[PDB]
């Protein structure tokens, strides 16, 4: 399994960003939002097969979340569909990026601002954000956003479509990184 | 479902799917709620899950 493929907790349905570890420890990342209050992860909508189960989840305020693998034999793989990553970097104004998700497959675009605080209601803010010109639509939640071999972001919501064009904000990976001390491989 | 604190000018992208009156699945409540806002209040939930 790989970033941009489904994921489905015991609620609904969103992407795997990046597998990522700790030593010999995996994990995968994903958006906290999607992270909050679920605690198994399986890999198809039967939930036949288990991923793993929540390790952290930061959400408002960030939007991260990090699962640690009890499957066995699955393969993780350190690419986003086919493409390989193989550092994180921080995202730029202008810097191209792609995104895969789990609904609306691969889509790119550009980082049109940083820093951006979007604000989901009921509380529900979330500060430090890079925002883009790239459509993502629901089950896209935690999918990654990256730039060649770069891990850039994961991500988190917006507004618009695919069809119409539209407006995503992810959290830059580079801080979920630091917290939960692992890295891309 | 409530769409009074609608709209909301984001949305999460989660996916668990609302049935509109339109005939269209709507991917989570945030993103059926701002189409009824859109619809002026035209549009109705028909009943949870894909349509």
């Amino acid at each position: 399994i790989s970033g941009g493929d489904a994921i489905y907790s015991s609620t609904g349905r969103c992407s795997l960003g990046f597998n990522v570890r700790s030593g010999s420890t995996y994990y995968f990342l994903t958006a906290g939002h999607c992270t909050d209050g679920a605690t198994t992860w399986w890999a198809n909508s039967a939930r036949t097969t288990v991923l793993g189960t929540t390790s952290g989840s930061s959400f408002p305020n960030n939007d991260y979340g990090i699962v640690r693998y009890t499957n066995t034999t699955i393969p993780k793989d350190g690419t986003v569909g086919g493409q390989d990553i193989t550092s994180a970097a921080n995202a730029t104004v202008g810097m191209a990026v792609t995104r895969r998700g789990s609904t609306t497959g691969t889509h790119s675009g550009s980082v049109t601002a940083l820093n951006a605080t979007v604000n989901y209601g009921g509380g529900d803010v979330v500060y430090g954000m890079i925002r883009t010109n790239v459509c993502a639509e629901p089950g896209d939640s935690g999918g990654p956003l990256y730039s060649g071999t770069r891990a850039i972001g994961l991500t988190s919501g917006g507004s618009g479509n695919c069809s119409s064009g539209g407006t995503t904000f992810f959290q830059p990976v580079t801080e979920a990184l630091s917290a939960y001390g692992v890295s891309v491989y | 479902v409530d769409c009074s604190e609608y709209p909301k000018p984001a949305c999460t992208d989660e996916y668990r799917p609302l049935c509109g009156s339109d005939n269209k699945t709507y991917g989570n409540k945030c993103n059926f709620c701002n189409a009824v806002v859109e619809s002026n209040g035209t549009l109705t939930l028909s009943h949870f899950g894909k349509c």
